RNA sequence: AAGGCGGCCCCCUGGACGAAGACUGACGCUCAGGUGCGAAAGCGUGGGGAGCAAACAGGAUUAGAUACCCUGGUAGUCCACGCCGUAAACGAUGUCGACUUGGAGGUUGUGCCCUUGAGGCGUGGCUUCCGGAGCUAACGCGUUAAGUCGACCGCCUGGGGA
């Protein structure tokens, strides 16, 4: 099975519903047998250039290992949805738990 | 091993133009500078690092 | 040069 | 007339003209000069005493707004970088910003061919 | 090829324990199932002429493999054939 | 395998290489016809169109400018679906294996070591520049041979005609 770091940023007028999709997300994930390692919520963050014309992204990063149901859904509802600004995932080398450098200076 | 979130070494590697130093002035292994630069090329997606001093 | 080659057609003679 | 204060010098450097141009710090032009028009006609356009004075030409029409601090802003590979920066200070200013803003594209688009010679 | 548990598993079919690994008849089943694999990509993927090289290898390597058996013992040839679905 | 291949990310998928063993037991090498891939131009049908740009438009140059230079500009370059299968498609060296003094490095691993530092010591894969013996018409090659040999295949027989 497949070890996933999913990266979502939230457009910052709609900051408040981001808690809402956090746990949304994770109830179709661990019912299919989905594992979750790091759920970490930064707030507004400043940006090095500016995307959308905005400015103090929220950002949300994540690690789910889950199979492939999960990877055909979740990137349709980023585009789907007008909050999500900027989807990224990737493909890492193991199950990993660990802190972000982000959270261990804030 | 190496990884795109720790920006401060990033910003060791890169220039106030937000160009990739290469491998002959820090003196760094060629196989951390080919993730080096794909670890940017990530963070330069994420709005993390500059692309130039233009803006 | 191969022998092996002559076998199936030797040297041409002009 | 107005008061602005606050100058941007977006100048531009050809291999044949420089442009020297004097705007605001949102977009509202102010004033320009070209090497053209100020007594350099093709190979004195391409000289950079052209732009030594087309940089304090620009300037003489733009103090009617009171700009004690302005930008430069750089835009090009051609001769003349040095004498259009020390003209600035030579019309009585206070030079604070130097920026080059010359375009580089990621490989965009095909460049021409070459000009054999 | 495959991952472990199709891998481990048909050799474990084919063999007489789990160390009959480097026999010629699971080496074919090897690439029977590996070819059966591929089926569906190509169909979709005619415009991957690269792929095909590592196709036509495994089929080449096969027909290699079945001229052995066929040559030294045909009573083993016989079962591996329709047992896997070959011989067209 | 070669022509070639370069933003990032996902999915599918190919070979290459290394370590520790286990296991089949020559299952191999090579290849005329046959089979597929194969730069770009161009051809067919239907899209697409910034920039560049055959033919061509126009201005300089000039003896004339058809070319050069400059301002424009269609086909094409883009994608799908085929066909075309030729190149200075070059390492101008067909493939495989066995051996024969060595260095400067690069890339990619692995084994051990006051871990006493990203190091010390070994040891495979890939790759460039020097260079001994040897070979060579000379140039140069020289453990990746064009050195010494084997296995097999292609090809050449004065130049021009061609
Ligand atoms: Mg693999
Ligand atoms: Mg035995
Ligand atoms: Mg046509
Ligand atoms: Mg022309
Ligand atoms: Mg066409
Ligand atoms: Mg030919
Ligand atoms: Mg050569
Ligand atoms: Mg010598
Ligand atoms: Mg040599
Ligand atoms: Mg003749």
């Amino acid at each position: 099975m497949r070890h996933y770091e999913i990266v979502f940023m939230v457009h910052p007028d709609q900051s408040e519903q981001v808690p809402g999709m956090i746990e949304r997300y994770t109830a179709a994930i661990t019912g299919a047998e989905g594992k979750i390692h790091r759920l970490e919520d930064w707030g507004r963050r400043q940006l090095a250039y500016p995307i959308n014309k905005l400015h103090k992204a929220h950002y949300v990063l994540m690690n789910v290992e889950a199979p492939q149901e999960v990877i055909d859904e979740l990137e349709t509802t980023f585009r789907f949805n007008d909050a999500v600004i900027r989807s990224m995932v990737m493909r890492t080398k193991h199950a990993v738990t660990e802190a972000s450098p982000m959270v261990k200076a804030k | 091993e190496i990884d795109y979130k720790d920006i401060a070494t990033l910003k060791n590697y890169i220039t106030e133009s937000g160009k990739i130093v290469p491998s002959r002035i820090t003196g760094t292994r060629a196989k951390y500078q080919r993730q080096l630069a794909r670890a940017i090329k990530r963070a330069r997606y994420l709005s993390l690092l500059p692309y130039t001093d233009r803006h | 040069a191969t022998v092996n080659q002559l076998v199936r057609k030797p040297r041409a003679r002009k | 007339r107005k008061q602005v204060s606050d100058g941007v010098a977006h100048i531009h450097a050809s291999f044949n003209n420089t442009i020297v141009t004097i705007t605001d710090r949102q977009g509202n032009a102010l004033g320009w000069a070209t090497a053209g028009g100020s007594g350099f006609r093709g190979s004195r356009k391409s000289t950079p005493f052209a732009a030594q004075v087309a940089a304090e030409r620009c300037a003489d029409a733009v103090k009617e707004y009171g700009i004690k601090n302005l930008e430069v802003m750089v835009k090009g590979p051609g001769p003349g970088r040095e004498s259009t920066i020390r003209a600035l200070n030579a019309a009585g200013f206070r030079i604070t910003n130097i920026t080059d803003v010359t375009p580089i594209p990621h490989n965009g688009c095909r460049p021409p061919k070459k000009r054999r010679v | 090829s495959l991952s472990t548990e199709a891998t481990a598993k048909i050799v474990s079919e084919f063999g007489r324990d789990a160390n009959d690994t480097g026999s010629t008849e699971v080496q074919v089943a090897l690439l029977t199932a590996q070819i059966n694999h591929l089926q569906g990509h190509f169909a979709e993927h005619k415009k991957d002429h690269h792929s095909r090289r590592g196709l036509l290898r495994m089929v080449s390597q096969r027909r290699k493999l079945l001229d052995y058996l066929k040559r030294k013992d045909v009573a083993r040839y016989t079962q591996l054939i329709e047992r896997l679905g070959l011989r067209r």
